[PDB]
């Protein structure tokens, strides 16, 4: 069959917090997209340069899968051309991307009567990210004159930020599963065809 | 430092029935109280948290109920697979403290035991001992009396018994008894015999071999 | 998936000392409160401690029961927590689990837990164990139904994994709790039951596993004409 592996993906038991994006590199197998678009699940599906259907007759060197939770209404900030907590500090495609974004509620799994904080995002930052750049520190963030020797404390900002999401949340503060689909063509072989 | 009790300590209900099972906190926890189900060889399985939330994926036929100190878990529609140790767990602060657990049995129609029966191998009789091998399989109620009699001598101190956790399909038993004794008495003695008793058999069952036949 | 694998099972001795880790992957590891929780030989599980996750780096708590003498820690980089037991009275021999917390607070409850492992505190010498067959025998009658096992006998400590045909061989299968033997040593048996007509032509095998001796027997139990 040579199936590629995108049910580990997209059925994974728990996804990656933002700031913290995980990134699959699927290769060398065929590419079954139509269990993709065809997914009644997803309430986000858009893709850049691409077409799902028109994949299944094109071949590319490397297939990358990056996986998340973000809020709902953070899912438009996942986009080229965005501004936001997420685009600028946590999550960046760039502004030529080809490539798909797909995202689900996962509000049955994520969220916990009480909130859960595990899900975490990166509020404070100095400079913007560049596309695809990942930022894992946990330097503390001086948001003030005074210096801080890496504490936390007025003006002393932990950079990441806890959703704490809660299933009574509106949806637009509930969790959503997401996956980036990026397609990579390099001066060798292509191993990633449709069929 | 939280105490939790409770109740009861072991209940045996059938399939379809609404069980309830009691939790009792020493102090105060508003609602923060959790249920798991704990299967054989298995961690807990959290199925309630904050008295009455389930978490996902658990059957809607599990509820929880309380807030202060007292709390109730049931669980109507009880299933074959609900065999289990409850337990309950207040998550108010830091010393998490658990409850003393209560057992839930199924119960079912009497099912008769298969009984077999195994003589020692030749490997294990080159090393000096000689064990002989009794299982019953797949019945109900678990009380079945097993006897070693060697050429019709009751033995006694020389057999040890292990038993099954209830089947999560089927709620049937297994059973194996297992008589030691050296190479030299088993080579005296020429009928070996294991004897069972049971509700669901008419008269005792015994199942013999003759040592060299 | 997400999966908890868990080390260090086994005998130790009292007045030695014993580290329990747990490899998570699947998850953003470092974002997860950490927390150990035992159980003792027939009774409830007992909260041990756990560690927080990054917001409030490495801080810890503990039951007071093992505090001073067990420590929590964690290695975000390799994805590792563990429990450093210094102490280890006899009182300490439990099944261990690492486990998740659900909310990620110190309101917590536990719905990701690690497969448990069995730490024996004794002073003591681990001992494989022998394997001998069952063999299905006329005295196997039941219908066209026969059983057969194998006798796992002699070790300590606790416990023993048994698996038929690499685990080709599920349906059927019961294995008993160990019993312990006045000389100290545990024994066991598993069994399982199959058709007759396959005993001709199906080789039955109980592959046999003690970590504590690193004991492996993978054994042939054959029909006897009996
Ligand atoms: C993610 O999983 C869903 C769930 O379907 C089941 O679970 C899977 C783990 C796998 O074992 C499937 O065969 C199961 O059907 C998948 O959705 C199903 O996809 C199949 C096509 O293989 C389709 O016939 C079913 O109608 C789908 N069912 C539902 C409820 O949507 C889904 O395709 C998996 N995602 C990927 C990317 O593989």
């Amino acid at each position: 069959t040579n199936l590629c592996p995108f049910g580990e993906v997209f059925n994974a038991t728990r996804f990656a917090s933002v700031y913290a994006w995980n990134r699959k590199r699927i290769s060398n197998c065929v590419a079954d997209y139509s269990v993709l678009y065809n997914s009644a699940s997803f309430s986000t599906f858009k893709c850049y340069g691409v077409s799902p259907t028109k994949l299944n007759d094109l071949c590319f060197t490397n297939v990358y899968a990056d996986s998340f939770v973000i809020r709902g209404d953070e899912v438009r900030q996942i986009a080229p051309g965005q501004t936001g907590k997420i685009a600028d500090y946590n999550y960046k495609l760039p502004d030529d991307f080809t490539g798909c974004v797909i995202a689900w509620n996962s509000n049955n799994l994520d969220s916990k009567v009480g909130g859960n904080y595990n899900y975490l995002y990166r509020l404070f930052r100095k400079s913007n990210l560049k596309p695809f750049e990942r930022d894992i520190s946990t330097e503390i963030y001086q948001a003030g004159s005074t210096p801080c020797n890496g504490v936390e404390g007025f003006n002393c900002y932990f950079p990441l930020q806890s959703y704490g999401f809660q299933p009574t949340n509106g949806v637009g503060y509930q969790p959503y599963r997401v996956v980036v689909l990026s397609f990579e063509l390099l001066h060798a072989p292509a191993t990633v065809c449709g069929p | 430092d939280i105490q939790m009790t409770q109740s009861p300590s072991s209940l045996s209900a059938s399939v379809g029935d609404t069980v309830t099972i009691t939790c009792r906190a020493s102090q105060d926890i508003s609602n923060s109280l959790a249920w798991y189900q704990q299967k054989p060889g298995k961690a807990p399985k959290a199925l309630i948290y904050y008295a009455s939330n389930l978490e996902s994926g658990v059957p809607s036929r599990f509820s929880g109920s309380g807030s202060g100190t007292d709390f109730t878990l049931t669980i109507s529609s009880l299933q074959p697979e609900d065999f289990a140790t409850y337990y309950c767990q207040q998550h108010n602060n830091y010393p998490f403290t658990f409850g003393p657990g209560t057992k839930v049995d199924i119960k079912r129609t009497v099912a008769a035991p298969s009984v077999f029966i195994f003589p020692p191998s030749d490997e294990q009789l080159k090393s000096g001992t000689a064990s002989v091998v009794c299982l019953l399989n797949n019945f109900y109620p678990r009380e079945a009396k097993v006897q070693w009699k060697v050429d019709n001598a009751l033995q006694s101190g020389n057999s040890q018994e292990s038993v099954t956790e209830q089947d999560s399909k089927d709620s049937t038993y297994s059973l194996s008894s297992t008589l030691t004794l050296s190479k030299a008495d088993y080579e005296k003695h020429k009928v070996y015999a294991c004897e069972v008793t049971h509700q669901g058999l008419s008269s005792p069952v015994t199942k013999s071999f003759n040592r060299g036949e | 998936e997400v999966r908890l694998v868990e080390s260090g099972g086994g005998l130790v001795q009292p007045g030695g000392s014993l580290r329990l880790s747990c490899a998570a992957s699947g998850f953003t590891f470092s974002d997860y409160y950490i927390s150990w929780v035992r159980q003792a030989p027939g009774r409830g599980p007992e909260w041990v401690g756990f560690i927080r996750n990054v917001l409030y780096r490495g801080t810890t708590e503990y039951a007071p029961s093992v505090k001073g003498r067990f420590i929590i820690s964690r290695d975000d980089s390799r994805a590792i927590a563990s429990l450093q037991m210094n102490g280890l009275k006899a009182d300490d021999t439990a099944v261990y689990y690492c486990a998740l917390g659900a909310s990620g607070t110190d309101r917590d409850w536990f719905d990701v837990w690690g497969p448990g492992v069995l730490v024996t505190v004794s002073s003591a010498s681990t001992k494989g164990p022998s394997v001998f067959p069952l063999a299905p025998s006329s005295k196997s009658t039941s219908g066209g139904t026969a059983a057969l096992g194998c006798l796992v006998k002699d070790y300590f400590p606790e416990p023993v994994t048994v698996s038929w045909n690499s685990g080709a061989l599920t349906s059927g299968v019961h294995t008993f709790p160990a019993v312990l033997q006045s000389s100290g040593l545990y024994s066991l048996s598993s069994v399982v039951t199959v058709p007759s007509s396959s005993l001709g032509t199906q080789t039955y095998i109980c592959n046999v596993n003690h970590k504590p001796s690193n004991t492996k027997v993978d054994k042939k139990v054959e029909p006897k004409s009996c």
